[PDB]
């Protein structure tokens, strides 16, 4: 909040120029091979993304740091969420954090839904996440499911409507859903086991 | 100017279902003790009527709160310091404990030990807790009026009746009644503390809790009829007076009062509200008794205002406090929407416990009526509850701002009915009110919603402030006797110590 | 001892066909010249061959290993098949290009067109003066059993599983009479419960 | 010694406030302890009410001295939808008398 | 024969991981108060070591416990009560406070404080919280030897090491550590009772818990000599003694204790144990120190016969208590497998917490081993602790009791794992102990599985038995100060009366 | 049951023991008995009402669970309302969205 208006004439509307290390789990994880070419030795050329880190450009609003910082952003909608090399839309998730954080009635994150407390945090964690809302969990397996040609969602379509939320937690702690982020179960009659949807999924492991 | 804080409390009366669940719990946890078994720190009243004890809002008969002098200062009803010490060796106003009613229990183990061969069916008949004898018939409680228990001509002595032509209210098809529950309203200028010759009784600083020194109290019984609320029982067994303590030991850590949390139809409201100490004398001796609502408004300080936080600061106010002024439901419904009224602000006491008046069934007419301002929806007008009965409650007889608190409810009403029935936005009857639609939208969240963390937003007393929490949290409750607690001087007759002091003093500085 | 045990004397179902679907231990290695004898080069792609295995996409990013049918093949599951493509990566065992069923081979032994000698770093000598060594060679030469390949850039290779050289680092005799390998467990050889005894000094007897 | 606390009299007198209204005092306030002391409890234990009303509330039984002395309504219900009011409190003057029967 | 019940304890040592988080939790609850600062009324102990206060096994240096005398007639090693009497000017045998340690604290304030252009990095110093002076080195500390912290000449002075050749277990190759938790005992035959010449101490009827009354208490210290398990610890600065109160406030709702149901490890266990109070001193003088462990046995009950039933029902005991009785995992350890062995039966006190020993890796051997009747697992004769210190410990040197204890742990193992491993039913190893299959899975059932039900089977003290729980349950906890707590005579010098009772007597009879 | 007429079968000894056969058998209350039940009303039907309790398949409520925080139960053929957390439980509502006819 602070720097939000301390910067006021100092830094406003800028353009940022990232580095950005070529990631595993990302297609450009394919990047050198049959060997190591260094392009500052004129060994190959400076691409970006398979020679050399991603140059990628960020625009940052200094003045809306903190009107940033206190709602959840739209590149949740607009993009969507993922990791581990799977994607999924994340929509249903956000008309329903609008309805239990609340929303920004005007400023740069106007409608936005609202992260003012520690709990309203703690709800778009839980809310978005695979292994806290069974609705996120079968639609992470599907997205698994196309690079496998494998269905996996039959891992959490039993778990489907459960969603764990802040206050239950404070009641009684929750046991998560098994999730593609992982490689275990968390069912009711085989512990959690790392490697264990490899072998008995045939999901291939990373490498 | 000097800020202070405390938790207020609002009452929804309009959701109130007079159940009592409230009086219940709180006589379990504080007041189950022989010697103030009669007495309920939280009471709940059915209206019309006189209430609890008899007729204590006759303040002709009681002598509570205050007046304002001629010459513009106040004195308390009872009379200036020479008066009342006049009157201590006899209190000539004192509510007897038949203005309450005489306390009773039964006795049910005569339906275990009956005799063999009894003539008739064993039974539990009445006995008194105050003399245990026998009592040929209970003919009093706390409570003998619920839902107009009694012939309308006794309920209607019912101070708030005057000034209206109440006849007509004795007919079936215009009956009405009304809900209220009360404890001590924890006010800004008790009259209690004012009207106490040994001092024993004060307002916490921190919190606004009005208390009671059960050490310093001398059982003088002054503060009684001092109170114009009556919210002070004598406990006849110990010779001390005791009161509605709001539940200090909940407070103090954050939670809810007992009769907050455990209010059935989610009625009370707990908020802190920051006010100017200096100002209260100011207020409390306004000329016109119909301005003491609006001259404590102005009491009240803005938690959102840079210039109240750092004068807040500067006074030692906790910055959880002051957050929690910040998002105050009392502070909101009080200041803001102007739906919560002080209770009998005559007094002059500014009361810190307020309530926002109830609607009604629509009252009788010659026919089933028309469509009003707000379609099928009542409209002020037309409630069976006489306004100034209300005003008589709770605005000092004046009936614009419970005119304005229950046109706003109901605007509240007839605008979301056409959102959530029609799908239309129509703001009419809010902006007939002075009312924006994000006004009503968040009247909406904690009148109708009203979510356990919107209810009660209470925040800490900070007992570790000015204080030593660390050998209190590892000492505390060893209640073996060390008959050193509840002095500041060290020395003590017997040669002991405090079990949660650190008597070895560090040499290491 | 396990892979001695478990694996080669007296062969573990279990273990066997886990190392065979699970592991990389089927795959194929290229083997580098040097001055007398190979190393272990980098591991053959699909696009190393002729037909690129018939493999489109990301060829040089999916590895290959011979069916039980001395045939070459890329296995699902590969890296390759990933990105750019759908459907295959998976751990089914079937044949990338085909799509149809089939059995990797673990080891060379007994289909080799001959056999190479492959140096193996070994640094069990080196170390201060606080912890045991056992001095043998910098580089332990070992008998492995290899395939020559045509490569697409017409050029010629020599190839081995990873079992293969598995087996050959942990010193195992394979009846190719390898110098560096145990002819027992008592004999001090790059990988041994003998030679494991010297450097960590736990009795031998405990380690098997 | 309380006796000699008296003794500070004046000492213990702070700023006055409201033109001379009032006082702020610093004084002693231990014996508060005397209805904290009374509020504390063993220990809290779910239970609920086998009678007729269709309530069906849950309750937090208090335990003092080993032995039952009070109940509050349990106020963690599972929330409902936003768009909808939440159970807590729930209860009733009838239940919240119940604790007096168990030694009656 | 008079039936009484108790909760004992059993500690299984096999699943000892030695944290001390019953410790930490018992300071923060019972005694961080200045005075007890240096006592823990539970405390873990790293064996071999002389333990807290140092060397407290030895009985011929700090005289504890009860000697048999020739005449067959028991007496305190202290002395008979003439003998006692003698000493209390001064207690020639009482420990002092370096036998424990000298209490410290830190000067964190410094690293705060410290003024601006300091030479070197502040620091936070130690300060006695005996004196408030700056101790140039901390030297001691109640858990000082933990995981063989000290040289093996040092630790192995250990009592416990009698009659062992222990010069092998200097040898890096044979090293071996246990963990000993442990608390007051609540002792059948308590030396501390009967070493207070105020009576102060005593042992509670209805469940066997031993407690220093703190009004009673004078201070004459003789007590804390008296314990042969030192677990009475003086209070410095009351100048009266405490100890472990088993957590009687938990125990009398049917809570387990504060140690108990916060032990990490899973290794407690709490369950009822009837015994026959009037063989207490049969078994306690019983000739042969070797036989008080099966003397202690035949003072228990079996709570499933109905002639002790019947028995205990005619004395009193509640029948919840019964019903705790014929499920508790104590008696099963201690009467039916013969897992639980007392602590130290030799100082003839007829303890209440009992151990089973634990288990250990096999001793070092010329080779990796072979398969012995156990297969891949342990036999008896392989463990690396030698039996021999644990019967010292444990069975007055009595080997066998032990031996026993050991082999059916690992003849439960030797069976479970025939199941679930090869899927097979193999007896062999159970027969070889007497144990059935049946035992063998309840076994498992208690000692593996563990659930929080069968860990701890406590039933309610039952408060209201013999007593006024109503008008208790209505005004416990006002502590206002009426003076008339703690007497059974009404008339009191304040002329008040207590605030937890009724005066007003019913006259309807 | 170790032994005796009733050998071999679960045992009833503690309430808590009958309050989990409760739990355990009813569909309310165990998603897997959910689907089963409504798998049987589905043959009458000729309309699949499985995707009523298929989402909560795995869920069982059990006592001590209970004792922690109350539980809300599962959509049971029993009824004829959802236990669902977009639409309230409403008498009916399954006749009338699922065409189950009313048993007349
Ligand atoms: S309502 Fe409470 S604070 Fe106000 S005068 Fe009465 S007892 Fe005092
Ligand atoms: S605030 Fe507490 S003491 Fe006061 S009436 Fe409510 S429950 Fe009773
Ligand atoms: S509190 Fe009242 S309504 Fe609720 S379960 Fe108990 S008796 Fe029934
Ligand atoms: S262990 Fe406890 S009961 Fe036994 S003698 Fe010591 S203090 Fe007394
Ligand atoms: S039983 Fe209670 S008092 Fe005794 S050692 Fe354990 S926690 Fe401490
Ligand atoms: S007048 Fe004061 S002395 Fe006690 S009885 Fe009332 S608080
Ligand atoms: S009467 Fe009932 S509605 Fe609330 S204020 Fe008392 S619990
Ligand atoms: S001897 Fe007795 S007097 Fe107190 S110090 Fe020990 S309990
Ligand atoms: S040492 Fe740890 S294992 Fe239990 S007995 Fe104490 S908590």
């Amino acid at each position: 909040k602070k720097f939000s208006e301390v910067c006021v004439g100092h830094l406003g509307k800028e353009t940022d120029i990232v580095t950005l290390p070529i990631q595993h789990d990302s297609a450009a994880e394919l990047a050198q091979p049959l060997d190591v070419k260094d392009w500052k030795k004129g060994e190959c050329d400076l691409i970006p993304g398979k020679t050399a880190p991603h140059i990628m450009v960020v625009e940052r609003d200094y003045p809306a740091t903190y009107e940033r910082f206190t709602s959840i952003g739209p590149l949740m909608e607009k993009i969507g969420n993922g990791g581990k090399g799977i994607a999924w839309n994340t929509q249903s998730e956000m008309d329903l954090l609008r309805k239990l954080n609340y929303t920004k009635a005007e400023g740069p994150a106007k409608g936005q839904p609202m992260l003012n407390t520690a709990i309203d945090a703690a709800e778009m964690i839980l809310t978005l996440a695979p292994e806290t809302n069974g609705q996120v969990a079968v639609k992470a397996w599907a997205a698994l499911s196309e690079f496998t040609g494998r269905d996996h969602t039959h891992l959490a379509l039993n778990k489907e409507d459960e969603k764990i939320r802040f206050r239950d937690i404070q009641a009684q702690p929750r046991k998560i859903i098994s999730s593609p982020t992982w490689s275990g179960l968390e069912d009711e009659h085989v512990s959690y086991n790392a490697g264990y949807t490899n072998v008995h999924e045939l999901i291939p492991w990373r490498t | 100017m000097k800020i202070r804080s405390q938790v207020g409390m609002v009452l929804n009366l309009d959701k109130a279902i007079g159940c009592h669940t409230c009086s219940v719990t709180c006589k379990n946890v504080w007041t189950s003790r022989e010697g103030v078994e009669y007495a309920w720190f939280n009471n709940v009243e059915t209206k019309p009527g006189q209430g609890f004890p008899t007729d204590w809002e006759n303040q002709e008969k009681y002598k509570g709160g205050w007046i304002r002098k001629i010459n513009g200062k106040l004195q308390p009803r009872m009379g200036n310091r020479a008066m009342l010490l006049g009157k201590i060796f006899a209190n000539p106003h004192l509510p007897g404990i038949d203005d309450y009613y005489e306390p009773f229990d039964f006795d049910y183990q005569n339906l275990h030990t009956a005799p063999e061969g009894s003539k008739s069916q064993p039974i539990a008949r009445p006995r008194s807790l105050i003399t245990g004898e026998r009592m040929a018939k209970i003919e009093k409680g706390p409570n003998w009026e619920d839902d107009l228990g009694g012939e309308f001509d006794k309920l209607a002595k019912d101070k708030n009746f005057d000034n209206i032509q109440k006849a007509m209210y004795s007919q079936f098809e215009n009956t009405f009644m009304m809900y209220l529950p009360r404890l001590c309203e924890h006010c800004l200028n008790p009259a209690c503390v004012a009207t106490c010759p040994s001092g024993a009784i004060y307002k916490r600083e921190e919190d606004g809790i009005v208390l009671i020194d059960q050490d310093k109290c001398r059982g003088w019984r002054m503060c009684i009829t001092g109170c114009p609320y009556k919210k002070i029982y004598f406990n006849w067994k110990s010779g001390k007076s005791e009161k509605c303590i709001f539940c200090y030991p909940r407070i103090e850590a954050g939670q809810p009062t007992v009769c907050s949390e455990t209010c059935v139809g989610r009625i009370r409201y707990l908020g802190v509200l920051l006010y100017d100490a200096d100002a209260i004398e100011r207020a409390a001796s306004t000329e016109n008794e119909k301005d003491l609502y609006q001259r404590q408004l102005d009491v009240f300080l803005d938690p959102n205002d840079p210039k109240v936080i750092e004068q807040a600061i500067k006074d030692g106010i906790p910055l959880s406090v002051i957050e929690a002024a910040q998002q105050s439901p009392v502070y909101k419904m009080a200041m803001e929407w102007k739906l919560a009224l002080p209770l009998h602000p005559e007094y002059r006491t500014l009361p810190m416990v307020w309530y926002v008046p109830p609607l009604s069934p629509i009252q009788s007419a010659a026919d089933a009526g028309e469509l009003g301002s707000n379609g099928i929806l009542p409209d002020v007008e037309s409630l069976r509850i006489p306004v100034q009965y209300l005003a008589n409650l709770l605005t000092a007889g004046d009936t614009k701002p419970v005119l304005r608190a229950l046109k706003r409810m109901l605007a509240m009403r007839h605008y979301k009915r056409a959102e959530t029935v029609d799908g239309k936005v129509d703001t009419r009857a809010l902006e007939e009110v002075g009312l924006t639609e994000a006004q009503a939208q968040e009247m909406y969240r904690y009148l109708a919603i009203a979510n356990y963390e919107d209810r009660f937003v209470v925040p800490s007393s900070h007992r570790e402030l000015a204080r030593e929490a660390f050998p209190e949290k590892n000492g505390c409750g060893f209640t073996f006797g060390d008959g050193c607690h509840g002095s500041d001087t060290k020395f003590n007759l017997f040669n002991s110590r405090r079990i949660d002091a650190i008597d070895v003093t560090s040499k290491t500085e | 001892v396990m892979l001695r045990e478990f694996h080669l004397d007296n062969p573990s179902q279990y273990f066997t066909d886990y190392v065979r679907r699970y592991t990389d231990m089927p795959m194929l290695v290229m083997l580098e010249e040097r001055d007398g004898y190979y190393a272990a080069g980098r591991m053959l792609r699909a696009a190393d061959l002729v037909a690129a295995l018939g493999q489109e996409n990301n060829p040089e990013w999916k590895t290959v290993a011979f069916n039980t049918n001395g045939e070459m093949v890329a296995p699902n599951g590969s890296i390759g098949f990933r990105w750019g493509e759908k459907g295959k990566w998976n751990l089914e065992q079937r044949d990338g290009k085909t799509g149809e069923e089939t059995e990797l081979q673990l080891s060379l032994l007994g289909s080799q067109d001959e056999i190479a000698e492959v140096g193996f770093p070994y640094f069990g000598g080196d170390g201060t003066e606080h912890f045991n060594k056992v001095e043998l060679e910098n580089v332990l030469l070992h008998k492995l059993p290899v395939k020559r390949l045509q490569l697409a850039d017409g050029s010629t290779a020599l190839v081995t599983t990873v079992y293969d050289l598995t087996l050959a680092n942990y010193g195992l005799e394979r009846g190719l009479n390898d110098v560096n390998c145990a002819t027992s467990y008592d004999d001090v050889k790059a990988y041994t419960p003998a030679w494991a005894e010297q450097i960590t000094g736990v009795s031998r007897s405990q380690i098997i | 010694s309380k006796f000699l606390d008296r003794f500070r009299y004046a000492k213990q007198k702070g700023e006055t406030f409201a033109d001379g209204h009032g006082q702020l005092l610093n004084t002693n306030r231990d014996w508060e302890d005397g209805y904290r002391q009374r509020w504390q409890h063993d220990k809290i234990v779910r239970s609920t009410h086998g009678v007729n009303c269709t309530g069906s509330c849950s309750w937090k039984i208090y335990v003092k001295n080993g032995l039952v002395t009070w109940e509050t309504q349990q106020t963690d219900y599972p929330r409902t939808r936003p768009d909808l009011p939440n159970h807590e409190p729930r209860g009733c003057p009838r239940g919240a008398s119940y604790s007096w029967y168990l030694y009656s």
